[PDB]
RNA sequence: GGUUCGAAGACGAUCAGAUACCGUCGUAGUUCCGACCAUAAACGAUGCCGACCGGCGAUGCGGCGGCGUUAUUCCCAUGACCCGCCGGGCAGCUUCCGGGAAACCAAAGUCUUUGGGUUCCGGGGGGAGUAUGGUUGCAAAGCUGAAACUUAAAGGAAUUGA
């Protein structure tokens, strides 16, 4: 139960050094621990079960019907992931969601619409994401309006934190392995886009590897 | 990224190449913000002070990186301009 | 449609105009022939007089016999 | 059977309606 | 879906090419469609040129060599035996199989 | 056949930006791309030109900065009144925020915000963001 | 087909690397050293076990061994990995003179001080082997 | 690579140099490698501007000095040549090498008990160490590779031109960039040269040893 | 004019059952002149024009420059080399340019960030390119071209059991 810091970056989420999840997304690390997002967010981060999809391999042997689980994880109003693992059974396949689930989590982009007051909660503009034969068009929408598309798409947006967003469907949308991927790619390059308001610089900083790298090849081999 | 009192809402800034001038993804694993220690012109150690850059995987998976950054050093002045 | 013309108005209108004539699900309900076989001919309900009943088999596994009414 | 098996049996069934309308004309 | 990245053939932008006919059979081949061999061989076998060297008028006589094109087609080659199905990776290959001996 | 030189030649930049050149040389000297390029220039989304003037169509290098999506052309060359003018810039750009619609008038080039407030319409150039 | 087993090899190895002081080229030596170390249920995997691990020995007393790793190997190893050298190579007054580097070091901070020198030329011809 | 006005040189290691074999190029051509090119030599050899590699050295220098930590760096090594010139590296640097038989599982995956993490690798050969140049982008990993012309340029950060076909021109490289990363580091004052016949840093054939041992003993 | 080859057809076996595989023959055709029609996998299963977007070795044309060469050796420059540069024409290798369901393409990329100009054509599958309408032709056949009726399917890519 109480888990061992294998990466360098778990020994500085164990001693309490970096604040900020955020600033893994700043350097850009790739996170290979799943118990570092429980640590931090654990009565927030919620786990949603979508669709068991059972796929049958043809042997000499019969066949082995394998499962493949797809879990939505993260809180309401924040930060949203989504874990694909296909399994043979049902325990290790939902574990290995669960945990794939939280080593691939995203963050999404809230914008406002028009005037500017209060919290974002639409789109702030025109992207999509196509793989397949799905694209879903997001386009902004006014407060007070609701998610005008199917019912997974409006739960991934319930727990994304955009309230406010219309849709437009093309193609064979029923294909669900090239319809999550879509819908995540479509969320996920929101923040990729060139902006006219990104336009001073970003600050640097040192890495904070380097910043701690005389404690940490001391306090552990 | 302002609110209806002036405070900046967003909470986080993406980054920006200076070579490129294009700006970096969120998982983009091979963004690396490389770093220059300054050396003393008389005495030639180790000062304290660093000079960051910035390498984005577009430029990286283009076959430009020791371009983009040969620029970045001769547009702040270490390497030499003709070469 | 593919040309991207200033004075193509009547053109592609003609063209829109024989696409409705080629589409199927367009043709097929304004047909005069089809209206003549159809013994409703615009009609909702209608009358009848029962003359006899005969059997028709059903299809494959999920089999019966279902006798009809010829009216 | 091919097409072209099938279009040799509907020229020949053509020729057959072709010599029965020389017939009845 | 098509199998070759050409039509199994050399014709790039020509048309057509001169019909050669087949050795084995009498299947009319194009050129270029045509699996050809060069085949060169000395007349004797074994022995022959032993017992000419022994049991000869002249000395030192240099034998002559054989020289005939042969040309197949897609099944007669391979009912000579010739080439063979390989993996798909090696079917892009246009080399021929190394000359060693 | 080359009848919109002007498509081209957003098509070469658009394929420049794409992908990630410093500077551009086309070809003619078309005063309304020279226009275009100044109306470009207040904004501040694209570097300050140079042209090499031949007897002929002269030919403009344009140093290009990061600081532009996709500008595409208009073809053909509709007319914009003040009614339509919402139903122009609710498909043609994508947000409320950031977005320009340029078009000629008969006083001069300027951009979609200026004329509504003159209450002027014209033809329509093109769209940048 | 007198092949060393897996077990055979799982074993012996992790045996010569912990005890590595105790250990001979003889037969009966280690053959006894393993009875007292080891738990071997059998007389012949024991003899298989004994005589694998004389096999490695001969090995070692002929050279080094890539799987097994030495802790005497493993110190002469790091010894030529952390010799520090008293006085390395560069900074002698003299070295190479390059005459298009002469020109780009004139703008910046590489000036053309008293202490240069200018060399002439290298010759060359042409810079394709014919392919054939 | 700037702003330094102490490390000056003249005329003489021209001589020792062309013995060496540092400027012999490769054969071919990479089209990413045409500004590295000094000039030409007869019978398709090219000309490596090792004045050049000097700056290039020196910005590789600066990468070495500003990873201060000098336990977490990954010097990799493919072939034979480049065993115990590597091997030397390490002894002056203090480091943790890598020659040959890189273990793809180490790094990438999280099962096998050798689960480090250094900041700086330098790579020795692109088309040797194909796979080294995998775990740089997934990983935020610095890269400096050692290219020829032949050598293309992909998947790389910074790359310096230099011969990696003879045994005395990768010595030679690792001998020079040994001194002066220990000097921008600074521990040794800036005094003395090396006196030992430079034997003992190269690769030796194992033939050339035991012809030298006969010739010895 | 008809040498050779060889539809129809004969003979010999073949086959439980061959005017099928095969052989010996063999008519029309096979070759041209003066004509008729428009049919092929006339396939690259890929509409035309103009441009932007990596590299490499080489072939065929024209022009251009130069260490060392052969021929006329003996001045003179072109034939034959080699080293280069450009244009048109035909290909190949590699490739996170770009995309697709994949084969793969410097085009099949420059599409959702959807508008460069630009003619023709298809709307679940069959009947069926069938009737009927005329047009061209000595004949064969080509053109535009339905409907009643049936059909929850007919398909493309790419993997297993044998
Ligand atoms: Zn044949």
């Amino acid at each position: 139960k109480e888990w061992l810091p294998v990466t360098k970056l778990g020994r500085l989420v164990k001693d309490m050094k970096i604040k900020s999840l955020e600033e893994i997304y700043l350097f850009s690390l790739p996170i290979k621990e799943s118990e570092i997002i429980d640590f931090f967010l654990g009565a927030s981060l919620k786990d949603e079960v979508l669709k068991i999809m059972p796929v049958q391999k043809q042997t000499r042997a019969g066949q082995r019907t394998r499962f493949k689980a797809f879990v939505a994880i993260g809180d309401y109003n924040g930060h949203v992931g989504l874990g694909v693992k296909c399994s043979k059974e049902v325990a290790t396949a939902i574990r290995g969601a669960i945990i794939l689930a939280k080593l691939s989590i995203v963050p999404v982009r809230r914008g406002y619409w028009g005037n500017k007051i209060g919290k974002p909660h639409t789109v702030p503009c025109k992207v999509t994401g196509r793989c397949g034969s799905v694209l879903v068009r997001l386009i902004p929408a006014p407060r007070g309006t609701g998610i005008v598309s199917a019912p997974v798409p409006k739960k991934l947006l319930m727990m994304a934190g955009i309230d406010d967003c219309y849709t437009s469907a093309r193609g064979c949308t029923a294909t669900l392995g090239n319809f999550a991927k879509a819908t995540f790619d479509a969320i996920s390059k929101t923040y990729s886009y060139l902006t006219p308001d990104l336009w001073k610089e970003t600050v640097f900083t040192k890495s904070p590897y380097q910043e701690f790298t005389d404690h940490l090849v001391k306090t552990h081999t | 990224m302002q609110n209806d009192a002036g405070e900046f809402v967003d909470l986080y800034v993406p980054r920006k190449c200076s070579a490129s001038n294009r700006i970096i993804g969120a998982k983009d694993h091979a963004s690396i913000q490389m770093n220059v220690a300054e050396v003393d012109k008389v005495t030639g150690r180790f000062n304290g002070q660093f000079k960051t850059y910035a390498i984005c995987g577009a430029i990286r998976r283009m076959g430009e990186s020791d371009d983009s950054i040969l620029r970045l050093a001769k547009a702040d002045g270490i390497v030499s301009k003709n070469f | 449609g593919k040309c991207r013309g200033l004075r193509t108005a009547r053109k592609l209108r003609s063209h829109r105009r024989d696409q409705k004539w080629h589409d199927k699900q367009y043709k097929k309900a304004h047909l005069g022939t089809a209206l003549k076989a159809n013994p409703f001919g615009g009609a909702s309900h209608a009358k009848g007089i029962v003359l006899e009943k005969v059997g028709v088999e059903a299809k494959q596994p999920n089999s019966a016999i279902r006798k009809c009414v010829r009216v | 059977m091919r097409a072209k098996w099938r279009k040799k049996r509907m020229r020949r069934l053509k020729r057959k309606r072709r010599k029965m309308r020389q017939r009845s004309k | 879906t098509k199998k070759r990245r050409n039509n199994g053939r050399a014709k790039k932008g020509r048309g057509h090419v001169q019909p050669i006919r087949c050795t084995n059979c009498a299947r009319c081949v194009p050129k270029d469609k045509a699996i050809k061999k060069f085949v060169i061989r000395n007349i004797v076998e074994a022995a022959a040129v032993r017992d000419i060297s022994e049991a000869s008028v002249f000395d030192a006589y240099v034998l002559p060599k054989l020289y005939v094109k042969l040309h197949y087609c897609v099944s007669c080659a391979i009912h000579s035996k010739v080439v063979r199905n390989r993996s798909r990776e090696a079917r892009k290959d246009r080399t021929p199989p190394p000359r060693f001996r | 056949v080359r009848m919109n030189v002007l498509a081209d030649a957003l098509k070469s930049i658009n394929n420049a930006e794409k992908r990630g050149k410093r500077q551009v040389l086309i070809r003619p000297c078309s005063k309304v791309i020279v226009r275009f390029l100044t109306v470009m220039m207040k904004h501040g989304y694209i570097g300050e030109f140079e042209i090499i003037d031949d007897h002929r169509a002269g030919k403009i290098v344009v140093n290009l900065t990061g600081r532009l999506n996709k500008c595409g052309v208009i073809s053909p060359r509709f007319d914009v009144q003040l009614k339509d003018l919402e139903k122009w810039q609710n498909n043609l750009l994508p947000s409320r925020q950031f977005g320009f619609i340029v078009l000629t008038t008969s006083a001069g080039i300027m951009d979609h915000e200026e004329a509504r407030r003159k209450h002027t319409g014209g033809k329509i150039l093109g769209f940048f963001f | 087909g007198r092949v060393r087993t897996k077990t055979v090899k799982k074993a012996a190895r992790v045996i010569i690397e912990k005890y590595y002081t105790r250990l001979g080229n003889d037969f009966h030596t280690n053959k006894r050293v393993c009875e007292e170390i080891a738990i071997i249920p059998s007389k012949k995997l024991r003899n298989k076990i004994a005589g694998y691990v004389t096999h490695l020995m001969k090995r070692i007393q002929r050279g080094p061994v890539r799987g097994i790793s030495i802790k005497l190997q493993e110190e002469e190893r790091e010894r030529r990995d952390n010799y520090v050298p008293e006085v390395s190579a560069l900074d002698q007054e003299i070295i190479e003179v390059d005459p298009d580097t002469k020109e780009m070091l004139k703008l910046l901070d590489f000036g053309s001080l008293s202490n240069l020198q200018v060399t002439q030329p290298t010759v060359g011809m042409n810079f394709k082997t014919p392919r054939g | 690579s700037g702003a330094l006005d102490v490390l000056q040189m003249k005329e003489e290691d021209v001589l020792k140099f062309l013995a060496a074999g540092t400027h012999l190029g490769g054969t071919n051509l990479d089209f990413q490698m045409e500004q590295y090119i000094y000039k030409r030599k007869s019978d398709g050899i090219y000309i490596i501007n090792l004045k050049r590699t000097w700056e290039k050295l020196l910005l590789a220098a600066r990468a070495i000095v500003a990873i201060e930590n000098p336990a977490d760096v990954s010097v990799i090594s493919s072939r034979n040549t480049g065993q115990r010139a590597v091997l030397k590296f390490a002894a002056a640097t203090g480091a943790t090498p890598i020659a040959g038989r890189f273990t793809p599982g180490t790094f990438t995956n999280q099962i096998q008990t050798a689960f480090r993490e250094p900041r700086l690798l330098v790579v020795t050969d692109p088309r040797a160490d194909h796979q080294p140049l995998t775990e740089a982008s997934y990983v935020n990993l610095p890269t400096i590779a050692l290219c020829n012309t032949d050598s293309p340029l992909r998947y790389v950060d910074i790359a310096i031109p230099c011969n990696n076909k003879g045994a005395h021109s990768v010595g030679l490289m690792w001998w020079m960039l040994a001194r002066e990363v220990l000097r921008m580091r600074g521990t040794i004052s800036r005094e003395h040269p090396w006196e030992v016949m430079p034997d003992l840093y190269f690769y030796r054939d194992p033939e050339e040893i035991e012809k030298e041992e006969q010739a010895a003993a």
